């Protein structure tokens, strides 16, 4: 009665997630116990294009497929100088499985460093190009920035125009004449492009011993910087008081 | 999810495009100090890691090569990057040249891109120095060789003669024939490394 | 260094009937006081299954040879359900002798005890906690030396210990706050919290302390002769069922 | 070299050899020899400490003493004679040309081993001191060569791809009428430009159009 | 190699068959609910209906396999052999243990007769 | 008083025969090829009766008890060359121990040694203090050269017990053989005068504990990928997880995807089936003590470590000091953390086996090693 | 042709698990919604074969196996116990004929 | 070392004991035993003085032979510094060849743009061309 109450009572009473490319970045550091780069590919392409290499606008254009290789058009447009930039296109050929590279060639080139960048462009390895081209954009950048501070903090008590593109700049007072040399040289026949800062006094009759002018350029370089090492040069070459 | 799949298609070929210049930065966390804050239930990363992948492009096989990682942390006082962990040989004094870049101390993008950069102008340095001689091999200009691991100390044979070079940073600082007119035969080839193809076909003719 | 064996007893036995009997079977002179001690004398008890009768029965013998003098400290409480348990130092014959005795004549069942790993970190907790007459507890400090020796695979890691000085053991019980129970509030959080080893789980083999005790599996080392109140109330409350 | 020796042998067979058997009994050539063998008796018999094998041996261990106090004096008076360029001074190839056999010529080495050598029988040190100076404008003129030599080989190299490029560019091989005719092309040019300017200005008579031609000619003969 | 992918579809299998009955369970108490807006009995009928239509799909599985050397056929047929090879020993043993139960009842109550007749005599004896 | 390679030291003949022993036959017919080339002693002809002997499959005692009782101590040069091929054959036998060699401002040398002329200045520097006798070879599989420098000593010449120093091929770090006596350290000062030849080098140890065979050595502190990383970072010194930038991006890290367990934050641990997130959880173990895919036993075993853990908490130093010992320290933890008993949400980066075989001082968070 | 198996096995499952997960969210909706002759209607109405066959015999013979085990080791622990309990019988028997003995001399 | 010697000899000798035992036969006996023990007291000093002499010159000309061989002069110095006079003059020599060669390829460089015409009609119609442009672009 009671007990076979109690049996029937007892008798009829009787996470892992997947990760891919674009996600969040809250499910992947919940999930996060491996040593590995992030997954969120949005995230790795800023800190690819924002970081490491800002101003620079780097977009495929085509990519096709034969059989067992892949084709790949691509441009780049080096945006340091915002006036006036110098672009150039790629075509790359894989081998997409013990993957080489067979071809790669230029489609164009932007008619300003066509011809600076023609010995480079020969040594068909075209990652040390690409590395050339972004270094010497650089220091071009570089160099019109120290030239335009020289100019701005000088443009008063002297005349101040350049010469034959930008390549050395020259002040004049009262008279005496200096002349601040700095010459970006491709490589051709390291791999990275190099400069020289060299000077020249002219006291109005004459030149002075280049000798010991590129000894005191290269000591109150090596001592003080560049930027702030040119100042006193030009403090120099005033001699009004000191 | 098909179109996703596409422009997760064109964001890795251009990750890939943009590793093809050799130096990228990667992000990453470690997973220790993965800290949570419990007053909204959301996760934080306690101290900031940054990767750095050097990855050299080799010519004699047209393929890339094996990719050297660097790491950094950010340090917890001091608002300024350290050098972590490091894949690379030690015949490059990695630390040494995080010491001496900007003073010791690392703080702004650029300035750990000067130093990857310095690290990569080594490591393409020792590529281009074992790429010569494996060159040399093939056309069978000289016989069978043996090189360091950097490729700084290499001995190959002539038709005769063992040769012994001391390279540096792409030249040929010291020379070693052995088997008065050695010695013009070992000023000889002491000049760039290019010019040691030039000259090794001058004798021989 | 008088290593102490610890051994249960079955029936709450009281020890003032058949001494006599010992004496003679004995011929010696023991003595024995009969006591009521009560663990944490702070008002917070309400005297609730909180006495001890404690027989501290030495035998009164020269002291040059420390081998031959052993103590037998018992303990007992009427509430508990395995009541009362025996422990004693030295490497006599009498021992064994006071066992046979004690075996035969009340008709006990005596086992010896085994410590867990957290009826060993109870122990050191209770094993520093220092008595004074003005009814208050202090905490002294000694410079703690844990001992692990777990079972791999292929002798891989073999022992290891972690170890702990007495600055930084004052340090962290300072840190978690007021409480007489440093070793299981304020260092064994932290060693999981900064090393991640669950303690309580990982195999114990010595807990420690620097010169004051020695605890063991089945042993505990001690300097002094004498057990404190709190060590013999925290082993007779760990083997309970 | 081994003097220790030479002093115990000398004493062991010069001194004793001697003194043992001609000094005792010898000396009767010009004699009995019962008061012979007396007075050898007695001179073996009130000498017996002196002539034994370990008392020698003592006064062996004191003549080394002694000549090597002796000896310490000259060493260091060796040392503290007139220098004469020693070791630790030079570099590594110039003692290595020392001793013959250098087996690896390095001219970076030589130069900074040439360029740490100090300065100061007059005829030598004349000769040591036009030398020194000698290869120290060796050393610089080795320099300067290096340096002019990159800069040429830099010129030249500029100048291959100016002339690479207008052999590439100009499809004709024909360099020098290029370079010849570059001032007539650009005066056809300004004259074709100046056409092009007299029509702009009695073309249009705008004042929007020649801002546009005045933006589009500034922007392509400045970028 | 194929050991990993053969215990792999041995846990899957069990995880499907556990949800092949959460499923007829979950669809008849479906039915029970949407055909309107509960017993022992009742229960105890769904229970014998899903034995009944795993039974056949128990033998439409084998006449489908067995009415030779083809892919996952031998696994079966071996499976099929090796079952029902311990029966006789489990009817053995069982049949050993209530004889063994019965030589223990006898045992044990000449045991007890002996001890009532020893507890009497020795308390006759006092 | 240099010794040359024909002379010929008291050893004992018991002691060459239990050493001759150890060795396979082909080496054995080899060796005795070579040292009969070298000196000779009791030309194809001889070579008759060893050529034969090893086609019929004969006792290892019949060919050393030939080389033995023609030689009839062998001399400086066979047994080094004995003893050196026992290096070969046993490595893990013998107790290694690095030092790097810094020089002037501080920076490490790479050391750049030729194997010819190191041997003669080397052994004319330590002529003019003992009599010295230096063999040099380089081993088959690792790019080392292992050097072995053995000092003797007059009551024939009696010989003290070798001393191994192994230099790799462009490292700043050279192990040598534990010993603390005054002659381990004459030969290292020597070493460490010889090697030089422009600018001065110290060698300053970099660790006190000794690691057990020259592979693991040499993964650890030799020219190698590993030389850094070495713990959970060992993803990074393999490159297991990333292609070549030309490789296939349809299969992809971030395309294909990969299979992870949601972590526990809540601290859930110490208050405690489904066989897939059995088979995760130790995928889980296997990545945070290893890359990512016996069983237990490291990349290089660590026999001793022990840690100093100095965090700071309301401006109190609070150290600890972690301990351990084994043959195996981290593997031996990896097995720990597989049977539930140490929190793997929880394990620290030092601990999980990062710049392995080192000991020191954890300030801040960050790892510095002991000096 | 393993894997493929795999493969639909799994996709089957799925396809099991979200007709259950549907089941289970329509007796949460009538539920929520919510505020005889018919159950023999239902008894009337009503990838996998191979699963279940594999699964139910392979358990039926590791099972066979494990209660065998464990019924033959308490057999033969019965079976020593029940010859000891024998031998104590026969010696209690013994010592209770001779107490009885014992009773009539006294 | 000399001292020590001439101690050793004349202690043991016949003089030493005799003299204290001391018909006229018997003078002459001890007078000539002194006599004879002078004369080889004499030749073993002209020893011993001999060998003391021999052996300071043979350790001093070891001494100077060591030092020697630890030292350098200033003879040998001279030819190894002419050996690196030539070796500097010959790498003088092949870099001056090789600047040769260089400026000879821009001395070929330099005859290829030579213009020997009429330049300055020609910077006049330029001059008056861009006069033109100019005053047609401030006209606009």
């Amino acid at each position: 009665q009671n007990d076979i109450t109690q049996d029937f009572l007892n008798l009829i009473s009787i996470r892992v997630e997947r990760i891919n490319g674009l996600t969040n970045l809250q499910k992947e550091l919940v999930t996060k116990y491996d040593t590995l780069p992030l997954l969120n590919m949005n995230l790795r392409l800023s800190y690819l294009r924002d970081h490491t290499y800002p101003h620079l606008q780097v977009s495929v254009q085509s990519r096709d497929r034969v059989h067992g290789i892949e084709v790949l058009v691509v441009n780049y447009k080096f945006c340091r100088n915002t006036m006036n930039p110098f672009e150039i296109q790629f075509k790359m050929f894989y081998k997409f499985e013990d993957s080489t590279l067979l071809k790669w060639e230029i489609l164009r080139i932007s008619t300003n460093v066509r011809l600076k960048a023609k010995q480079l462009l020969a040594t068909r390895n075209f990652q040390k190009c690409l590395l050339s081209l972004y270094e010497f954009d650089k220091i071009k950048s570089k160099k019109t920035g120290i030239f335009q501070n020289l100019i701005n903090l000088l443009k008063r008590k002297t005349r101040c125009y350049l010469m034959n593109n930008s390549d050395s700049l020259i002040v004049e007072r009262v008279t005496i004449k200096l002349q601040i040399n700095f010459i970006i040289t491709m490589p051709g026949e390291c791999f990275l492009p190099m400069s020289k800062i060299s000077i020249a006094l002219w006291k109005g009759g004459e030149r002075f011993n280049q000798i010991d002018l590129d000894e005191i350029c290269y000591g109150l370089i090596k001592e003080y910087g560049v930027k702030t090492g040119l100042k006193e040069i030009c403090n120099v070459c005033l001699f009004p008081d000191m | 999810s098909t179109s996703d799949r596409s422009e997760l298609e064109d964001y890795i070929v251009l990750e890939n495009v943009y590793r093809m210049f050799g130096i990228t930065f990667f992000p990453l966390v470690d997973p220790i100090d993965l800290k949570i804050k419990d007053a909204s239930g959301e996760i934080f990363v306690d101290r900031e890691m940054l990767g750095i992948r050097l990855e050299v492009f080799s010519e004699r096989t047209s393929q890339f090569e094996k990719p050297h990682y660097v790491l950094l942390k950010k340090r917890i006082k001091s608002n300024s990057w350290f050098l972590f962990k490091h894949t690379i040989p030690s015949f490059i004094d990695v630390q040494g040249i995080f010491d001496d870049t900007n003073g010791g101390l690392v703080i702004s993008h650029d300035d750990a891109y000067l130093f990857a950069k310095r690290v990569f102008l080594q490591l393409v340095e020792v590529q281009k120095r074992r790429q010569i001689f494996k060159d040399l091999e093939a056309k069978k200009i000289i016989h069978d060789l043996d090189l360091d691991l950097e490729s700084s100390m290499v001995s190959f044979f002539v038709k005769d003669i063992k040769v012994e070079l001391f390279v540096k940073q792409n030249e040929i600082v010291s020379c070693s024939i052995l088997d008065n007119n050695k010695s013009k035969w070992e000023i000889a080839l002491l000049g760039s490394l290019d010019d040691l193809e030039l000259k090794l076909n001058h004798s021989f003719a | 260094p008088y290593t102490w064996k610890f051994l249960g007893i079955s029936k709450q036995l009281s020890l003032e009937n058949g001494i006599a009997k010992l004496n003679q079977l004995l011929n010696l002179e023991v003595d024995l006081d009969i006591q009521t001690i009560r663990v944490p004398s702070d008002p917070d008890g309400g005297t609730a299954a909180d006495e001890y009768i404690r027989y501290e029965m030495r035998l009164d013998i020269s002291n040059l040879d420390e081998g031959t003098y052993s103590k037998f400290i018992f303990l007992g409480n009427s509430k508990m359900e395995v009541p009362m348990f025996l422990c004693y130092c030295g490497t006599d014959n009498r021992n064994e002798v006071v066992l046979q005795w004690l075996k035969a004549e009340y008709g006990v069942i005596m086992w010896p005890i085994k410590f867990e790993q957290k009826t060993m970190i109870k122990l050191a907790d209770a094993s520093i906690v220092h008595v004074t007459k003005e009814n208050i507890e202090q905490i002294t400090w000694f410079s703690s030396k844990l001992y692990f020796e777990p079972e791999t695979q292929d002798k891989n890691l073999r022992q290891f210990s972690i170890e702990i000085p007495r600055e930084s053991c004052e340090g962290l019980a300072l840190g978690y706050g007021n409480t007489m129970h440093p070793y299981n509030d304020a260092i064994v959080p932290y060693i999981y919290n900064e090393t991640g080893m669950a303690v309580e789980r990982l195999p114990l083999t010595s807990v420690i302390l620097a010169g004051h005790t020695k605890i063991m599996r089945e042993s505990i080392v001690t300097s002094t002769r004498s057990l404190r109140n709190r060590v013999l109330a925290v082993v007779l409350q760990s083997i309970q069922f | 070299t081994d003097t220790y020796n030479s002093i115990s042998n000398f004493i062991e067979n010069e001194l004793t050899a001697l003194l043992s058997s001609d000094d005792y009994l010898m000396d009767d050539l010009a004699g009995p020899n019962e008061v012979c063998r007396l007075l050898k008796a007695q001179v073996i018999e009130k000498r017996k400490d002196a002539m034994s094998r370990g008392k020698q041996d003592l006064l062996s261990k004191e003549i080394y003493d002694n000549e090597s106090e002796l000896r310490a004096s000259q060493s260091q008076q060796i040392m503290e004679l007139v220098g004469d360029i020693p070791k630790y001074s030079l570099g590594s190839e110039l003692r290595n040309r020392v001793e013959g056999e250098p087996q690896s010529t390095s001219i970076e080495r030589l130069i900074e081993d040439v360029l740490k050598l100090p300065q100061m029988d007059l005829k030598v040190l004349s000769e040591y001191s036009n030398l020194r100076k000698d290869l120290i404008l060796k050393c610089q003129a080795l320099q300067i060569g290096e340096s002019k030599l990159s800069d040429i080989l830099s010129q030249t190299n500029s100048i291959n791809s100016l002339t690479t490029s207008i052999k590439e560019a100009s499809e004709d091989d024909d360099i020098s009428e290029y370079f010849a005719t570059y001032n007539g092309k650009l005066v056809v040019a300004l004259e074709e430009m100046k056409l092009l300017l007299e029509e702009a200005v009695k073309t249009f008579g705008n004042s929007p159009e020649k801002r546009e031609k005045i933006k589009k000619i500034l922007s392509e003969l400045k970028k | 190699s194929s050991e990993k992918q053969w215990e792999r579809i041995q846990q899957l299998e069990k995880e499907h068959v556990e949800v092949y009955r959460e499923l007829l369970i979950t669809l008849d108490r479906l039915y029970l609910i949407r055909r309107h807006n509960l017993s022992h009995t009742q229960q105890r009928l769904l229970e014998i209906r899903h034995q009944l239509q795993i039974n056949l799909e128990k033998t439409a599985l084998l006449i489908r396999l067995l009415e030779n050397t083809n892919v996952l056929f031998t696994k079966l047929q071996n499976l099929l052999e090796e079952s029902n090879s311990l029966d006789y020993e489990l009817l053995q043993s069982l049949g050993a243990q209530s004889s063994l139960h019965k030589q223990l009842i006898e045992s044990r109550a000449e045991r007890d007769e002996l001890m009532s007749k020893l507890i009497e005599l020795s308390s006759k004896f006092p | 008083l240099r010794l040359e390679d024909n002379y010929v030291p008291t050893s004992d003949t018991l002691v060459v025969f239990k050493q001759l022993m150890k060795l396979p036959v082909t080496v054995l017919y080899d060796l005795t090829l070579s040292w009969f080339a070298k000196f000779g002693g009791s030309i194809y002809l001889l070579t008759e009766t060893l050529d034969l002997l090893i086609e019929k499959g004969v006792r290892r005692n019949v060919i050393v008890n030939r080389i033995l009782y023609v030689y009839w101590g062998l001399n400086v040069f066979q047994l080094a060359e004995i003893d050196c091929h026992l290096m070969i054959s046993k490595p893990e036998k013998f107790k290694w121990l690095p030092s790097k060699a810094l020089r002037g401002d501080g920076k490490p040398y790479v050391v750049k040694l030729q194997p010819a002329k190191f041997i003669e200045n080397l052994q004319t520097d330590l002529a003019k203090i003992y009599h010295c006798h230096v063999y040099m070879f380089k081993h088959p599989s690792l790019p080392v050269l292992i050097t072995r420098i053995q000092l003797f000593d007059s009551n024939p010449l009696i010989s003290r017990r070798p001393y191994y120093v192994a230099f790799p091929l462009n490292s700043p770090i050279i192990f040598h053989s534990v010993d603390k006596d005054i002659y381990a350290r004459l030969v290292l000062q020597s070493i460490s005068r010889t090697i030089s030849e422009r600018e001065t080098i110290i060698f300053k140890p970099v660790q006190k504990i000794p690691v057990k065979s020259i592979h693991n050595i040499m993964t650890l502190l030799g020219p190698s990928r590993f030389a850094e990383s070495m713990g959970p970072w060992e993803c990074y010194a393999s490159a297991n997880f990333e292609r070549s930038p030309l490789h296939d991006y349809k299969k992809h890290q971030g395309l294909t995807g990969k299979k992870v367990m949601v972590r526990e934050f809540d601290d859930s641990f110490l208050n405690d089936e489904e066989p897939e997130i059995r088979r995760l959880r130790l995928e889980k173990n296997m990545i945070k003590f290893k890359g990512s895919a016996s069983r237990y036993s490291s990349l290089v075993p660590i026999e001793k470590v022990g840690f100093t853990l100095k965090n700071e908490i309301n401006s109190r130093i609070i150290t600890i000091k972690l301990k351990f010992n084994g043959n195996d320290i981290f593997g031996g933890l990896h097995e720990l953390c597989d049977k539930n008993l140490i929190n793997i949400d929880k394990v620290p980066g030092w601990l999980a086996g990062e710049n392995g075989s080192f000991s020191g001082t954890i300030m801040n968070g960050d790892f510095q090693r002991e000096q | 042709v393993l894997d493929v198996y795999i493969k639909n096995l799994e996709n089957q499952i799925g396809n099991k698990r979200y007709f259950l997960k549907q089941a289970q969210g329509a007796i949460d909706e009538i539920t929520k919604r919510s505020l005889s002759e018919v159950f023999t209607e239902l008894l009337r109405k009503p990838p996998i074969g191979f699963s279940l066959t594999s699964n139910f015999l392979s358990l039926r013979a590791q099972s066979s196996s494990e209660w065998l085990s464990l019924m033959n080791d308490q057999s033969v622990d019965q079976k020593a116990m029940l010859l000891l309990q024998n031998n104590i019988n026969s010696d209690l028997k013994e010592l209770l004929r001779k107490l009885q003995h014992q009773m009539t001399i006294m | 070392s000399e001292q020590l010697l001439h101690n050793y000899v004349s202690d043991s000798l016949l003089t030493t004991l005799i003299s204290f035992q001391e018909e006229q036969q018997l003078q002459h006996w001890y007078e000539l035993l002194q006599a004879r023990d002078a004369r080889v007291t004499s030749e073993l000093e002209a020893r011993i003085k001999q060998f003391f002499i021999t052996l300071r010159s043979r350790l001093l000309r070891f001494l100077e032979s060591e030092q020697l061989s630890h030292s350098l002069s200033l003879e040998t110095l001279i030819d190894a510094l002419y050996k690196i006079n030539d070796l500097l003059q010959q790498r003088l020599q092949i870099l001056d060849d090789a600047i040769q060669e260089k400026t000879s390829e821009l001395a070929e460089f330099e005859n290829m743009v030579r213009s020997p015409s009429a330049g300055d009609n020609a910077i006049p119609g330029l001059l008056q061309i861009i006069q033109s442009y100019i005053n047609l672009l401030e006209e606009n």
